[PDB]
């Protein structure tokens, strides 16, 4: 499939039991669609 | 060039066809920056042959990176997790930082007691300058090698149980408990 | 989930503040418990021949040649082996449970709270009491696929022993502890145990999953497969 | 549970522990340290004599 | 054995009456045992190992046919007289090379030693010295090598000084960081940049 | 041309493209390329 | 941006969480040990979100008498004074 | 809500209890004692001394011709480790060059050294003595062959203090007849926690002053064994007319707290091993850059600096 | 036992012209090499043909 | 390869101390503790110049540009 | 390298030696909401085989928890505050304004908190706005003797 | 039948093989091939089965 990375793992005690800490590389190479409303407009614009 | 840094999308060598008279190219399949340490013109045959074989020996650099495996000589394999800051590390009363921190949660259920033996022996032989011999089936139940090295080390001045009082690298104040420190022989794997 | 995370970072900070390590002396027993081990082992110095003579039927003061013929006659079969070793194993196990009951709770150096390995063991973290027993007392009988060390053609357990040797030392029972070390004759059988444990070490999930695809909980609370027929109520 | 077992005729002949793990565990065993293989036979006429 | 100790030393080396290679498989008789029979073998391509014959003080060689019937003592201490006819040169002579090159190998639970051989055969050390003329696919070399502080003597005897495979680390067993569980481990930054 | 190194004899050969390859002074048939002066830059890590 | 107010700040500016940039315990532990020397501090504890970055979330809770900015101000000042006392003494020791 | 009324800050009182004494000082070694100081401040002091002061260290290496056996990146790194004798304060920081990066040099930021050696076969050899120091000339590329190349005003600004490698004796690489290495090195100011080569101090650690006090006086052999337990000097055998022999702690600072006496069964009841909670014993070892006293003063200065920077930005909002 | 340093150095510096410094290794590989010799010499192939 | 200057554990540079320690065992008849004369108080930066393999003096005898 | 917490080791049963993973991301909003609410890691605490929870703390946490929890422990105000904040770190989580503590168990001759007070404190810090505190009695792992 | 038997480490260094060359592999295409040792029953001794 598309939009699915594959990497080696190392544990961490600082972050969370819920969240997973990700390197910025994937945050760049993994993107998803989003409609833009009026109130979320500033966030999306900033990202652009 | 001899010693020029390459990358993935990078030509390595160039040959052209005679008839067509056009240049072809060879790219670097590999996906990590590699240099070239030497190129070799193989005489193709007995002789009277144009150079139809070339040999490039690329040198790739692999420092200890996050995700690679280390192991003492006891099967105690580990993994480079974070490369802790050298100052946030604790230290002995002499102060040299522990170059490698392993966990106590590895020795139970793994019975790697010879590891502790080797550790003590190293701590002694290093200080005195001895090439600690550790051939199997020398030390008897009469005197444990533990006690022999304990003599060695109490001669060195250190604790007889290998412990050493340590101050927290992060809080500074010493720990309530002495800490086990020795000199193990660590080699690096290559599976990564 | 939050509570787990916060407890995690909590004990984390405590790890930074206090310190915790499994040093050496936390294995070396007290000399009193040490000679306790010594006394009990010296007692059991002859248990093996005891169970041997008993199971065969002869007495302990029986003539050597008689028991010799008996033993040769015994483990040409295998059931005779099974019964003999079963006896020997029960015997050594009695001795072992004995000296373990005596040494590990008090024979060693420093008591429960300060002993960092007693902690990692009894707190369920990592290890078990059998681990401290092996490391600190003895290894016991080496059960390899049930019975014990197998007997070669001349019936000698090892080129270190005489044929028809009866002592549990030649019967796969070894006395040494990890803390001090083991003898070559012991090392061999122990390696045998380990590598056996090695060679001993999914198509169902497309069987039990095949006919069990649908099996959904319909709203009427009458669980069916998706075809319409019931399998259970409630 | 065949030959894959370490039946105790190897003492000094082929190493007990030195053996890969996984499927070819036990199958391939390395020689002991000093154990040689004689490769050059000799005359033995004086043996029957 | 006697003619061996002769031919080895100044004694004239005649065509050996009884060469060392020949193995004397004397098979004592017993019911439901091996078919008893003397078995002299002089064929090459046999497993043959040395020990010391205890009566004399000299070298002795035999193969895996007399073992099952021989009382060879493991230790000059273990010998019980009138029965034990041979003594091992040393218990060392039971292990292989790599497994022998193991600090206090007689201590850890055997599976550990087994992983030790299988993985130590896969180490990033020097594969030799003459690298400049190696036309291989993939070799591996580690830059800063040193011999261990703890060792069995045969690591010096076998000339393993010419192929170091690791270094000697300042190890401290401690639950301090919180990142080194599930067997994990930490590496001092400074010692790493310093050429680890 | 190109300048190479006779492996054994250690003699600069100055061979040209589409040519029989061998040491001119001793006759060896294996030759390396010399390392020219080529700017390369590295970090100290 | 050296030191910033995090959005968990109290309305009264009594519980604000200073986020010091590009810093670690080197200043943190000293800071807190100084701050705990203030009777007007009800709470003072530092942490680190993650070492890979150099950010130290700091915490000040105090009595409604005075807010946190003045508290951190005076605590810094007192620490600097400690630095000066140490320096002066040591320098006086050697010639 | 508890302050305990003694956790107060009194700059007067803190200073009046604070006492410093410089036990030993050298060009490279230093050990001294601090008193009336909390763990945090001494921790921070070690913390700055290790990594947090800048120091000139080789960062880039422009290689020109290297036909040696040692690999280039290895040579670069190894050089990147040799120390550099130059005032780290006479410089201005390197603005790391973002894209559009080439022209980011000056003479107030960095320094350049160079080397170029081709090991020539030496013909004055009599016979085969594979020294090979005398068989070949310039077989060993030392550190004494990284010549500083001035960059303009630098030649004048340090004419009083000519810059050199602080150890002109280290062997950097080794060469043989035919091969050659040619390159130049660029060294800038950098902080230790960025790279270890930027950590100036070889070894910085402080010891809490341990206290050894016997509860019951030992006698004769136990006194002898007790003095024999700890390193010499720490235990004096009491010259006692009454009784025969006791033991007392002569100097607790020489002592290693390996805690050997506590191992013996009977001694366990006689002595207790405490440690001073407030008195610290610092041991400082710079490498080749600055004198350990200047290290100490500069470190506390930098801590004052960080205090000042946070203070200034606090004033802002 | 100590690390043979002067040995190692006056080993490296001047390689031995007499023979291999580590005979145990050649003995360790002795199987195959002697197999080859006994092939060519020791009238082995001539027997085959 | 070469003696690794600036030892891992300690922060002391040691790369200078190799030939100066070699010609202590070589001709000073003192055993390895000649390094005590060198001033390696710890064991950490001590165990380097002690058990370091100087393999490179054997690798360097492999110049194909030996011209011989 | 992707980082996660230990407590997930057990559920994924991965030995953390190098065994890699697949990392997926839902495109639409409904799928991400569904992963967020039904199959969020926090909603996978009781395995389906039996009710036994499998996610949770491991060797180091249980060890130092044993050590700290022991009644022989004591804390000045500095330690107590630093540790309580160290565990909380509410900002990285949010949703919380200010930290509340408990009085010290002993006051004279000096204030000291015990680790057991500490666990109570943190448990109080997460007490839901209106959810009665917890009352419970259950056997410990370490036998009392 | 090679030009390397009897050679001392010195002239091995005169060639481009390391000081302690071992021998034992047939060099085919460049890659070090090797014939494994395999176990057979005993020679010429009648075995029961
Ligand atoms: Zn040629
Ligand atoms: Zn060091």
């Amino acid at each position: 499939v598309n939009y699915a990375a594959r990497s080696v793992i190392s544990p961490d005690p600082n972050i969370e039991t819920n969240e997973i800490g990700v390197p910025p590389v994937f945050a760049t190479k993994l993107t998803y669609p989003e409609p833009v409303t009026l109130y979320n407009f500033n966030e999306m614009r900033n990202a652009v | 060039f001899i010693g020029i840094k390459l990358e993935d999308g990078d030509p390595i060598v160039a040959y052209y066809d005679e008839s067509t008279g056009q240049n072809f190219i060879e790219t670097y399949h590999g996906t990590e920056p590699g240099f070239v340490d030497e190129v070799r013109l193989l005489g193709n045959d007995v002789g009277d042959s144009e150079c139809q074989q070339i040999h490039v020996k690329l040198r790739i650099t692999r420092s200890p990176i996050i995700g690679d495996k280390f192991s003492s000589r006891h099967g105690q394999k580990g993994i480079c997790s974070q490369k802790w800051p050298t100052v946030d590390m604790p230290f002995t009363e002499s102060g040299m930082q522990p170059d490698i921190i392993i966990n106590p949660h590895a020795f139970p259920s793994r019975m790697t007691i010879g590891m502790f033996i080797e550790s003590l022996a190293g701590k002694a032989g290093a200080c005195h300058g001895l090439a600690q011999d550790s051939t199997p089936f020398i030390y008897s139940e009469q005197q444990t090698a533990a006690d022999y090295f304990g003599e060695q080390l109490v001669k060195a001045g250190y604790n007889y149980h290998g412990n050493e009082p340590m101050y927290s690298g992060i809080t500074g104040q010493e720990m309530k408990a002495d800490i086990y420190i020795g000199v193990v022989y660590y080699q690096r794997l290559r599976h990564m | 989930g939050r509570l787990l995370s916060v407890l995690s970072r909590l004990f984390t900070a405590y790890a930074q503040m206090r310190g915790f390590t499994c040093r050496m002396d936390d294995l070396r027993l007290d000399e009193q418990g040490d000679n306790w081990r010594r006394q009990l082992l010296e007692n059991g110095k002859s248990f093996g021949l005891e169970a041997a003579s008993e199971y065969v039927g002869l007495s302990t003061d029986s003539p050597i040649a008689l028991l010799n013929a008996n033993l040769e006659e015994v483990y040409r079969d295998d059931e005779k082996l099974q019964g003999l070793d079963a006896a020997m194993k029960g015997k050594m196990n009695g001795l072992t449970s004995s000296i373990i009951n005596k040494c590990i709770p008090d024979g060693l150096l420093t008591k429960f709270p300060y002993n960092h390995m007693q902690t990692m063991t009894v707190s369920g973290a990592k290890g078990s009491n059998v681990n401290v027993s092996q490391i600190s007392c003895l290894l016991g009988q080496q059960e390899l696929e049930g019975r014990r060390v197998p007997l070669m053609v001349s019936g000698k357990s090892l080129p270190s022993f005489v044929p028809y040797e009866t002592s549990a030392k030649s019967g796969g029972f070894i006395a040494s502890r990890f803390l001090t070390g083991i003898a070559p004759q012991e090392y061999y059988f122990h390696c045998m145990a380990g590598r056996e444990g090695l060679i001993d070490t999914g198509y169902l999930q497309r069987c039990l999953m095949k006919h069990l695809e649908g099996l959904c909980v319909q709203y009427d609370h009458t669980v069916r497969d998706s075809d319409g027929s019931i399998v259970q109520f409630h | 549970t065949t030959v894959r077992k370490l039946l105790p005729e190897a003492w000094g002949f082929m190493c007990p522990v030195h053996t890969p793990d996984g499927s070819p565990c036990g199958l391939l065993n390395h020689l002991a340290r000093k154990c040689e293989i004689v490769t050059h036979p000799s005359d033995v006429s004086q043996i029957p004599s | 054995i006697e003619y061996a100790v002769k031919l080895r030393n100044g004694t004239a080396t005649e065509p050996a009456k009884v060469p060392l290679d020949l193995e004397i498989g004397y098979v004592p008789p017993s019911h439901n045992g091996q078919y008893p029979g003397l078995y002299l073998f002089s064929n090459p391509a046999r497993m043959v190992r040395p020990v010391k014959h205890i009566s004399t003080g000299e070298l002795d060689m035999l193969g895996p046919f007399e073992q099952v019937y021989m009382d060879i003592a493991c230790f000059p201490k273990e010998i019980v007289p009138k029965v034990s006819t041979h003594v091992e040169y040393s218990p060392t002579n039971v292990l292989s090379i790599v497994a022998n090159m193991t600090p206090f190998s007689d201590f850890n639970q055997s599976p550990r030693n087994m992983y030790q051989c299988q993985m130590g055969k896969q180490t990033m050390g020097t594969p030799g010295t003459a690298l400049r003329y190696r036309t291989d696919n993939k070799l591996y070399r580690l830059q800063t090598g040193q011999t261990p502080v703890v060792r069995p003597k045969l690591h010096n005897t076998y000339g393993l000084d010419h192929y170091p495979n690791g270094t000697n680390a300042v190890v401290a067993v401690i639950s301090y960081t919180g990142y080194d569980m599930e067997d994990a481990m930490i590496l001092n930054k400074s010692a790493h940049e310093r050429g680890f | 041309t190109m300048i190479y190194l006779c492996a054994d004899c250690g003699a600069r050969n100055t061979i040209q493209a589409k040519e029989v390859i061998r040491c001119r002074e001793c006759g060896h048939r294996v030759m390396y390329k010399m390392r020219t002066k080529r700017m390369v830059q590295f970090e100290a890590r | 941006e050296k030191i910033i107010i995090l959005p968990g700040h109290s309305a009264d500016l009594t519980s604000v969480t200073f986020q010091i940039q590009k810093e670690d315990h080197t200043l943190g532990n000293s800071l807190r040990y100084v701050i705990m020397k203030n009777p007007e501090v009800e709470f003072c504890g530092y942490s680190i979100p993650h070492p890979s970055e150099a950010k130290m979330n700091f915490r000040i809770q105090t009595a409604p008498s005075t807010t946190a900015v003045d508290v951190l101000r005076k605590g810094l000042d007192d620490l600097i004074d400690l630095c000066d006392a140490v320096t002066e003494k040591f320098t006086e020791q050697l010639p | 809500y508890y302050f305990d009324e003694d956790n107060i800050w009194d700059l007067d009182k803190f200073k009046k209890n604070l006492k410093v004494s410089i036990t030993s000082l050298d060009q490279e070694t230093m050990v001294f004692e601090i008193s009336g100081i909390d763990a945090s401040i001494a921790n921070a002091f070690r913390r700055i001394l290790i990594a947090e002061i800048p120091t000139l260290a080789f960062e880039f290496v422009y290689i020109i011709n290297n036909t040696s056996i040692i690999q280039d990146e290895v040579l670069s790194h190894r050089i990147g480790l040799v120390p550099i004798s130059a005032d780290p304060d006479m410089f201005k920081w390197f603005q790391h060059p973002l894209p559009g990066q080439e022209a980011t040099h000056t003479d107030y930021d960095t320094v350049v050294f160079s080397l170029n050696k081709k090991c020539e076969f030496n013909k004055n050899a009599a016979t085969d003595e594979k020294d090979p120091k005398r068989l070949y000339v310039n077989s060993e590329v030392y550190s004494g062959d990284l010549i500083w190349k001035p960059q303009g005003r630098q030649e004048e600004r340090f004419a009083d203090n000519p810059i050199r490698v602080v150890n002109p004796d280290i062997v950097v690489a080794k060469l043989r007849p035919g091969q050659e290495i040619d390159l130049e090195a660029h060294a800038i100011l950098g902080i230790g926690q960025d790279h270890a080569k930027f950590s100036p101090v070889a070894t910085a650690s402080y010891r809490l002053l341990p206290t050894i006090h016997i509860l019951s006086p030992i006698e004769g052999e136990d006194a002898v064994k007790f003095q024999k337990c700890f390193p010499k000097g720490v235990i004096e055998l009491e010259e006692g007319p009454d009784g025969k022999k006791q033991a007392r702690v002569a100097d607790v600072r020489k002592d290693t707290v390996s805690r050997e006496c506590l191992r013996h069964p009977e001694f366990a009841d006689k002595v207790q091993l405490g440690r001073v909670r407030d008195h610290y014993l610092f041991s400082v070892e710079s490498t080749g850059i600055m004198k350990p006293d200047v290290l100490f003063i500069k470190s506390i200065a930098v801590l004052k600096s960080k205090c000042l920077a946070v203070k200034s930005s606090l004033q802002n909002i | 036992m100590s690390f043979q340093t002067l040995e190692r150095e006056r080993t490296f510096k001047n390689p031995p012209k007499d023979g291999t410094s580590f005979p145990d290794l050649q003995k360790a590989v002795k199987p195959h090499v002697d197999s080859f010799n006994a092939l060519t010499n020791a009238g082995l192939l001539n027997y085959a043909v | 390869m070469i003696i690794p200057i600036r030892c891992f554990s300690c922060g002391k540079v040691i790369g200078d101390k190799w030939d100066t320690y070699l010609t202590l065992l070589q001709e000073d008849n003192t055993e390895g503790e000649a390094l005590d004369k060198l001033g390696l108080q710890r064991y950490c930066c001590r165990r380097m110049i002690l058990t370091h393999v100087d393999l490179i003096e054997k690798l360097l005898c492999y110049n194909p540009l030996s011209k011989q | 390298t992707i980082r996660m917490h230990y407590a997930n080791c057990n559920s994924y049963n991965a030995d953390f030696d190098g065994d890699e993973m697949n990392m997926h991301f839902p495109q639409s909003t409904n799928a991400r909401s569904e992963a967020q609410f039904i199959a969020n890691t926090d909603s996978q605490y009781l395995v389906p085989t039996s009710g036994d929870p499998l996610r949770g703390l491991i060797q180091d946490h249980v060890v130092m928890g044993v050590w700290l929890t022991c009644k022989d422990t004591f804390y000045t105000r500095d330690e107590y505050q630093q540790l309580l904040f160290q565990a909380l770190k509410p900002d990285e989580t949010g949703m919380y304004g200010r930290i509340k503590t408990l009085p010290p168990a002993i006051q004279r001759p000096g204030i000291y908190w015990t680790g057991k007070q500490i666990i109570s404190s943190v448990l109080l810090n997460l007490k839901p706005s209106d959810r009665p505190g917890l009352n419970l009695k259950s056997k410990a792992k370490v036998p009392g003797k | 039948r090679c030009h390397l038997e009897g050679l001392s480490p010195a002239e091995l260094i005169a060639h481009k093989e390391e000081s302690e060359e071992m021998g034992g592999y047939f060099i085919v295409n460049g890659i070090e091939k090797l014939i494994r040792m395999l176990i057979l029953p005993k020679r010429n001794h009648p075995t029961a089965i």
